[PDB]
């Protein structure tokens, strides 16, 4: 199955350059245009530009002076470089597979496969990794408090991913300090608070923080 | 001047049908478009391509309740048997000469969903957090609809307004909303009171959870 996966740093200082990659698996990148798209938190989709390695590249006129898109057939990979970033560039960035151009000049317009999206925050505040604390007291709720990190996002799993039913990770709160905090909770049988061990696994990629916390009553 | 014009919102009832409209700018009124759906908290997914003759072709795995059509400069997305999961922002998108452009998106509200009371969990500060010389009470609010609550904190019955931070509600996997509220105390404050309470009000009904040192 063709799949697209964006990656890049989640934090960029103002005026520096944002670099992203779109790695394609399950099929070749040859022949297609590949588009970059972004979405500021709570706003609409904005097309950034596209590339077809052996034909042409172009970008949104509002952004063209700062946009460089390229590809790497050896890695089956597209890239986006956005220079002199500003607060307006804080967004989730997506890649998508666009029009196919046949050798003859004919083409098939399409926009049918999207990547997962990668979140980029533009800020002068340094990265800060979370402190993680257990939350503990029919069913019972256990959880993990993920305190005082920057930038978004953090991911939380339970028992190394073996526990997914009844896991709810809440949206983060943004404090007056400029740091985020969130909580993740697993709902479990009351009887199982002795039949089972519950460990949250917290990942904050921008700070390279990975911590595991036992949550027990 | 390639512009795709969408109304910012639309609404219809559960089980009914809704028609969303994208209008192409006059210099481009014969263009094909694509429809993309973005459910809350998710990345976009492709639904279908709608051509200038009114024919459409759905993406792999997209159900037949989604259809598209054309009249003049207008392109339509029709969704029948509406479910709560159809609450989303819908974007039209087209292929210009050397450019792609998106409409502004239409946010679809699906009316007639059942009221659901919040479930509330209140956690005390952990021993480990107290060892870091902090104390945070965590009030987690889930599974409610419509998506608005208010939160009030009390210590030994008296209101507490300092140190409270509360998120905005947001839609979840189960088609219901979630929010959380945090109360920051010193370890000494936490230990000095007999109990703290988180009171959540939803549609005129108030529930309360309590924790004690
Ligand atoms: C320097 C630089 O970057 N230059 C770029 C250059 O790279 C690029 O190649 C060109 C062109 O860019 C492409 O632009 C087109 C849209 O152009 C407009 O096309 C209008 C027609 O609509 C397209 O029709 C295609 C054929 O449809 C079939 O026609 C049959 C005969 O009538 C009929 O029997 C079939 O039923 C029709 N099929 C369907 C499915 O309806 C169709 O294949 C396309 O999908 C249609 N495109 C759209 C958007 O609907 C035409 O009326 C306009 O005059 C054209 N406008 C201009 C300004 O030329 C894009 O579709 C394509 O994606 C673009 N390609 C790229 C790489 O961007 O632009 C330079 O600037």
């Amino acid at each position: 199955q063709v799949q697209l996966q964006e990656s890049g740093p989640g934090l960029v200082k103002p005026s520096e350059t944002l670099s992203l990659t779109c790695t394609v698996s399950g099929g070749s990148i040859s022949g297609y245009y590949w588009s970059w798209i972004r979405q500021p938190p709570g706003k609409g989709l904005e097309w950034i530009g596209y590339i077809h390695y052996s034909r042409s590249t172009n970008s949104n006129p509002a952004l063209k002076s700062r946009v460089t898109i390229s590809s790497d057939t050896s890695k089956n990979q597209l890239s986006l470089r956005l220079s002199s970033v500003t607060a307006a560039d804080t967004a989730v960035y997506y890649c998508a597979r666009d029009t196919y151009y046949y050798d003859s000049g004919d083409y098939e317009d399409a926009f049918d496969i999207w990547g997962q999206g990668t979140m980029v925050t533009v800020s002068s505040a340094s990265t800060k990794g979370p402190s993680v604390f257990p939350l503990a007291p029919g069913t019972a709720a256990l959880g993990c408090l993920v305190k005082d990190y920057f930038p978004e996002p953090v991911t939380v799993s339970w028992n190394s991913g073996a526990l997914t039913s009844g896991v709810h990770t809440f949206p983060a709160v943004l404090q007056s300090s400029g740091l985020y905090s969130l909580s993740s909770v697993v709902t479990v049988p009351s009887s199982s608070l002795g039949t089972q061990t519950y460990i949250c696994n917290v990942n904050h990629k921008p700070s390279n923080t990975k911590v595991d916390k036992k949550a027990e009553p | 001047q390639l512009v795709l014009t969408q109304s910012p919102s639309a609404s219809a009832s559960l089980g009914a049908s809704v028609k969303l409209t994208c209008t192409l700018s006059s210099g481009h009124s014969n263009y094909a478009i694509a429809w993309h759906q973005q459910q809350p908290g998710k990345g976009p997914r492709y639904l279908m391509k709608v051509n200038r003759d009114g024919s459409h072709i759905r993406g792999d795995g997209i159900p037949d309740r989604f259809s598209g059509s054309t009249s003049g400069a207008e392109r339509y997305l029709t969704i029948s048997s509406l479910q709560s999961e159809d609450e989303a922002d819908y974007y039209c998108q087209t292929w210009g000469a050397g450019i792609r452009v998106f409409g502004g998106g239409t946010k679809l509200t699906v009316l007639g969903q059942p009221k659901a009371a919040p479930s509330v969990t209140l956690f005390p500060p952990s021993s480990e957090e107290l060892q870091a010389n902090k104390a945070t009470l965590v009030c987690l609010i889930s599974d409610f609809y419509p998506g608005a609550v208010t939160v009030a904190w009390k210590a030994d019955g008296s209101p507490v307004k300092a140190g409270v931070e509360t998120t905005t509600p947001s839609k979840q996997s189960n088609n219901k909303y979630a929010a959380s509220s945090y109360l920051s105390l010193t370890p000494e404050q936490w230990k000095s009171h007999r109990s703290y309470s988180c009171q959540v009000t939803h549609e005129g009904s108030t529930v309360e959870k309590t924790v004690a040192p």
